[PDB]
């Protein structure tokens, strides 16, 4: 979605219209669409100030286009209201990019016309510095909630042989208070969980026999408890690892499982109430960050006007939606229509006008 | 890349950012004149009217 | 700016390059030196022509400044 935004000397009132209506002369023999660029007539002092303000605005215009881009980006890694391939971007001003770009008006509530332009850059620099700032940190502190959530997820994750036990054993798969019996738990693949229930009651000195059941079972083993007496457990699982049976480290123990439990529910539930004031957070800081985006380009846009023509200020400023494999002609036309005020001041960039690209 | 009608015309150009500065630099001298005014004139007067004071 | 020594290498691109910076805001200084002098650099003698233009503004000026430097252009006039 690339749109162009030119301006023209305005030497003539047939400008207005040339760059729009003139069927005869206009983009594409007036197929492309055009629309008027809303302008705030601002102060200028001498040229020096106006080539520091061109300057300072081509700095401000790339650091705030990657702003954008970036929060846009973020919200687009938060799916809400913007994906990569479908709702490409934001809306800005509370209507669609395409709206608010065919209807785009200066904001004068942020930008007041009796003030100079320095102030208004300045202003406008602040603005989006302190967007850039507080959805920076925002973002990186909602991104750290969705890497523990992650991580927790990861954590809870997997088969018997390494997931965790937290949801998997009661206090009823182990043998407890005992003075000398422990209940293990031991993961027999499911080919050998016959041989598991007919082996573990032989794998060691004293153990309790016809006390195995199964816990819990997954698609290659059986997760089985047993109880045992305490010393014999270093041979029960010595013995129980040489018939290629693999022991969890595991004990009951309610307290980790149940903080596990409500970790998980209390981080998942963050991410929704963090997601709620997510979307709001920064769907503004993208509105903002987009006027704030074409507010640079139109000043782009003065600064170069007035240090080109001169004053009085008067340009004739267009906004172009190019059609599909128009540009050369459009280029063309552009071209023979206003050469011959340059010649050769204005390839990658430098045209016989005032020019500029918005990148959607 | 210029005929002598077109470097009239950065000419005129030139001389029209002169008139611009100009009249941007005298704007701004006669507003802060007036500051002045009244910042020295309120100094003044104090300042005597406070000697003043004193010797009464 | 200044009635300079320089070979007419980049001049022609020299103008265009202050447009380029600002729409030509001060008119250039134009001169032709017959039988020109061995330029030092150079070692010998080469046709020299110049065309600079002055500027009022600082930053331009600077700009101006940077691209004589850079530009094959005598400059130091005083």
């Amino acid at each position: 979605t690339e749109f162009w935004l030119i301006s023209a000397p305005g030497e003539k009132t047939c400008q207005q219209t040339w760059e729009k209506l003139h069927a005869a002369t206009t983009k594409n023999n007036n197929l492309a669409v055009s629309s008027k660029f809303n302008i705030p007539d601002l102060k200028v002092g001498t040229l020096d100030v106006l080539v520091g303000l061109s300057d300072e605005l081509a700095k401000l215009d790339a650091f705030v286009e990657g702003v954008v881009k970036k929060v846009a980006q973020y919200m687009a890694d938060v799916l809400e209201d913007s994906k990569d391939k479908v709702q490409e971007n934001l809306l800005a001003s509370g209507v669609d990019l395409v709206t608010y770009i065919t209807r785009f008006q200066w904001d004068m509530a942020k930008y007041p016309i009796k003030q100079s332009l320095k102030n208004i850059s300045e202003i406008i620099a602040k603005g989006v510095t302190q967007i850039d700032n507080d959805l920076k940190s925002r973002a990186s502190a909602y991104n750290n909630l969705k890497g523990n959530l992650q991580n927790l997820e990861r954590k809870n994750a997997g088969s018997l042989l390494t997931r965790s036990l937290a949801e998997i054993v009661k206090k009823d798969d182990f043998v407890l208070d005992s003075e000398y019996l422990v209940t293990l738990l031991v993961v027999v693949p499911k080919l050998n969980h016959n041989d598991w229930i007919k082996q573990y009651e032989t794998l060691a000195e004293m153990v309790v026999p016809r006390s195995s059941n199964v816990l819990s079972e997954d698609q290659d083993s059986y997760l089985c408890n047993v109880t045992l007496f305490k010393k014999a457990v270093d041979d029960f699982r010595h013995k129980a690892r040489e018939n290629k049976f693999i022991v969890r480290d595991f004990q009951y123990n309610e307290e980790e499982m149940r903080a596990d439990k409500e970790e998980m529910n209390r981080l998942s539930t963050d991410k929704k109430k963090q997601f709620g004031p997510l979307v709001r957070w920064l769907k503004v800081n993208f509105s903002e960050a987009f006027i704030a985006w074409i507010h640079i380009k139109a000043l782009r846009v003065f600064v170069e006007s007035v240090l080109r023509y001169g004053l009085p200020v008067n340009f004739q400023a267009m906004l172009l939606q190019p059609n599909k494999k128009s540009v050369k002609k459009l280029r063309e036309v552009l071209h023979e229509l206003y050469k011959h005020l340059d010649s050769s001041a204005a390839q990658q960039e430098y045209y016989p006008y005032v020019y500029y690209k918005i990148d959607c | 890349a210029l005929s002598d009608a077109d470097v009239q015309k950065q000419i005129k150009h030139m001389m029209a950012f002169i008139e611009q500065e100009a009249n941007e630099k005298a704007e701004e001298i006669d507003a802060k004149a007036e500051e002045e005014f009244n910042i020295e004139k309120g100094r003044l007067v104090q300042t005597q009217r406070l000697k003043i004071m004193e010797y009464y | 700016f200044v009635a300079g020594v320089i070979n007419r290498e980049r001049i022609p691109t020299f103008e265009r390059m202050l447009w380029r910076v600002c729409r030509g805001n001060v008119f250039l200084r134009q001169a032709e030196i017959e039988n020109p002098l061995e330029d030092p650099v150079t070692g010998d003698y080469v046709h020299k022509s110049v065309f600079i233009i002055f500027f009022q503004g600082d930053q331009l000026k600077n700009r101006v400044k940077k691209i004589c430097e850079g530009f094959r252009a005598s400059l130091y006039p005083c």
